[PDB]
């Protein structure tokens, strides 16, 4: 009526530039260099 | 040309003697999609999207993997191994596995119903397509490739240029899913070569040596391949090369300093004996064989003391005859018996060797030390059912009352057993099979209390020594006593009774041989007096 | 440089004698007889037996006979990971230059 | 070398001093291996441990050159009562299949 468990974890491949940086991309590309 | 080329080879490449399954796999798949496409619209059919692969280690499966690899005018094989689309990112496992299909879905919605086919070989599938019932771990990267993988090969959208190798060690281990019609069908199995492949695998694997002349003339392959039995290509290339390293190491000396023996060793030939001690003491089949049991009964070989040796041996040779050349009586049973020390195990060894039956068997009570009872027929159960598998077998139950633990205080003894044996002895194997059970016993009257003797369909007798003549011929035959020992001891004997066994007559003589020679003799006839006892 | 007596083993001579035989003897001979044998060499060594009759001993000492790059050592369970296919990746990365040296040379 | 198994029983009244005759019978012979299975080792085992360790006991024996093994104090290994009888099967039915086991060759 027992069985010790164990878990195995994973990394998320985190993005700078998956959100609120390509609006800052375009603030870069359609602001700066316009 | 559709798809295969004008030379077919098959015995270059390297693959041995795997030709019904190869003739049958391209029988069922690569036959709709070679033909002219009116026909096949005619009929409206479509093709086969799935083959599994599975065997015991080492039968060529890996070797296939590559040659069809080359044995194919298609774009190019695409070969993965198992475990090496997993990655510690979320979501990369399924881009990765994703990745693989991209091209014949691109290629089929450009020309469908046209083009060539693409063949993925997922070498290991059982790593990655494991049961998804619990999996007991956190994250379900386990059931989301599986998933992923499932509704790829079969969705609503139809793939027909797709075709998957799947190729396992253990079948046991593979979700249930794909398995099933619609998914991986045509499912072939790869045994052992039995013999003319044995040959074709040999000639393969030594045509090289033959090539350069490096094989001596007194090497035969034909008496290799009929010797070794049992045995998978990887043991049968393990032999080979075991046999060259014998002879490589036999033309060097090193013991202080590595030294080659050059100009000694320019001229080298593998010799029989080479082989022949690397297949007695370098390579032993996984399957394994019965060498040990049977120079293990058989200890000090068979002797002809009388008249009475002989007729057990030809009743034996009558009864084999007769399960050889019968078609009304598909199985037959005969019982040995005798009093105790008397030889009736070696003997219903011999009788089983004596006849050529592919398949032969002995089970014994040595095996089952500290079982209870259940397991004891489980055991024989499964012994049984193997022998159940050949047109021809024979499997000798000796020593009985040891296997129903009888004892006769009360007495007590084991049902389960008794039941299983009773029954065992009585159904006929599939149709057009037969075999042949021999027994061995100690104890008649007891087995005949138990309503057994009459399951049995015949018994012969083994009697021991009993005349003052019969022992003085054995004595003789043996070779211990002789010249003035021998003349006493036939002088003691008056023709008189003489109620002993051969194990027990042994025994005496080693025992009998440990004192000086003026006491040997006295010594001897003390204990055949003594232990003598009567009839 | 090498003597079996300068490594200190004594009491085994058969054992020795039988893996040199087996292993270490298609790398020896001139390189051509080899060559037209047209035999693959052997890969895999397992030795067993009672706590402390010599196992690490011979692995060591075979270690360092030999004119080569170093042994890799793998202490027990040393390729265990937490993140989820790492440990594939760790046992992948032990046979990675023998992978570089076969492509790149060849024989 | 025609019987390479050999047995003998010791009998007598009790308090009579058979288990320190064995026990100087097996240390005269210098025999390599010897080893004494005694039943003081096993106080409150089921039959099944008893088995099994006799099992053990024997299979260590068959490991070596050669070897004298004592079984001492019979009518107790196997429990026995005179009221009844009762005893235990399985212990009987093992030592009678392990008298009647030669061992491998040539030992
Ligand atoms: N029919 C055959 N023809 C030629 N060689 C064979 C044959 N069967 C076995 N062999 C030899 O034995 C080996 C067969 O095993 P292979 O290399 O194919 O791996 P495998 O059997 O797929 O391994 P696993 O069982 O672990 O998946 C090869 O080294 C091959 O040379
Ligand atoms: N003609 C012979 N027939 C049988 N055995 C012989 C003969 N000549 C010599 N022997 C020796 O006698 C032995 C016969 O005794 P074996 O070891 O087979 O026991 P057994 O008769 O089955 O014993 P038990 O019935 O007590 O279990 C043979 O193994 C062989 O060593
Ligand atoms: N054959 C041998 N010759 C010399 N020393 C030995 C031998 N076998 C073991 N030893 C000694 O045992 C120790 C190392 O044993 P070890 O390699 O740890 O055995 P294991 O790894 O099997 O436990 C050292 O002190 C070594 O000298
Ligand atoms: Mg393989
Ligand atoms: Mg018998
Ligand atoms: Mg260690
Ligand atoms: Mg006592």
């Amino acid at each position: 009526i027992i069985m010790d468990s164990s878990i195995s974890k994973q990394a998320l491949s985190e993005i700078e530039t998956r959100h609120s940086e390509i609006i800052k991309l375009e603030n870069s590309i359609r602001e700066l260099h316009d | 040309q559709s798809i295969i080329n004008p030379d077919w080879n098959f015995e270059k490449m390297g693959i041995g003697g795997l030709d019904k399954e190869f003739s049958d796999i391209f029988r069922r798949a690569f036959a709709s999609r070679v033909f002219p496409p009116e026909i096949v619209e005619q009929m409206g059919c479509k093709h086969v999207k799935g083959i599994l692969l599975y065997g015991p280690p080492g039968c060529g499966k890996t070797l296939l993997a590559r040659q069809i690899g080359k044995m194919l005018n298609a774009r190019e094989p695409k070969v993965v191994n198992g475990p090496e689309i997993l990655n510690k990112y979320v979501g990369e496992s399924e881009a990765n596995i994703r990745k693989l299909f991209a091209d014949a879905e691109e290629e089929q919605r450009r020309l469908g119903a046209n083009s060539g086919l693409h063949i993925i070989i997922f070498d290991e599938i059982d790593a990655i397509c494991k049961q998804r019932g619990s999996m007991a771990g956190s994250t379900g990267v386990h059931d989301t490739v599986v998933n992923q993988l499932l509704s790829k090969i079969d969705g609503v959208e139809q793939l027909n240029n797709i075709l998957v190798i799947g190729m396992t060690n253990r079948p046991d281990l593979i979700d249930e899913a794909l398995l099933r019609p619609g998914r991986l069908e045509v499912k072939m199995e790869i045994g052992l070569p039995d013999e003319k492949g044995r040959l074709q695998i040999l000639h393969i694997h030594t045509a090289r040596m033959r090539g350069h002349q490096l094989l001596s003339a007194d090497v035969d392959i034909k008496e290799l391949a009929v010797e070794t039995k049992n045995f998978s290509g990887a043991e049968l290339e393990g032999l080979v090369r075991a046999a060259q390293s014998t002879a490589m190491n036999r033309h060097i000396k090193a013991s202080t300093k590595v030294e080659v023996d050059m100009e000694k060793a320019e001229s080298l030939q593998v010799t029989r004996g080479d082989f022949l001690a690397s297949l007695e003491n370098d390579i032993k089949p996984a399957f394994g064989t019965n060498q040990e049991d049977y120079a293990s009964y058989i200890m000090n070989g068979i002797i002809k003391w009388g008249d009475p040796v002989t007729r057990v041996l030809d009743d034996g040779e009558l009864l084999v005859q007769q399960t050889k050349n019968s078609d009304r009586t598909p199985l037959v049973s005969v019982l040995l018996e005798g009093p105790p020390h008397s030889g009736k195990t070696a003997l219903a060894a011999k009788i089983a060797e004596e006849s050529n039956f592919p398949f032969i068997k002995i089970c014994s009570p040595d095996k089952m030390i500290g079982f209870s009872e259940t397991a004891k027929c489980q055991a024989m159960k499964k012994i049984f059912d193997d022998a159940y598998k050949s047109q021809l077998s024979c499997v000798v139950v000796d020593d009985i009352e040891r296997l129903l633990d009888y004892v006769p205080i009360g007495p007590r003894f084991s049902n389960l057993v008794l039941q299983a044996l009773l029954v065992l002895l009585k159904k006929a194997p599939p149709q057009g099979r037969k075999l042949l059970i021999i027994g061995t016993t100690s104890r008649k009257d007891v087995l005949q209390e138990m309503e057994m003797l009459n399951a049995f369909s015949t018994t012969i007798h083994v009697p021991n020594i009993a005349t003052g003549e019969q022992l003085l011929e054995a004595l003789e035959l043996l070779g211990n006593f002789k010249d003035k020992e021998r003349t006493t001891i036939a002088q003691q004997v008056k023709g008189k009774k003489v109620w002993i066994g051969i194990k027990k007559l042994l025994m005496l003589i080693e025992m009998s041989l440990q004192m000086d020679p003026e006491y040997r003799v006295r010594k001897f006839l003390a204990l055949l007096r003594e232990e003598g006892a009567s009839p």
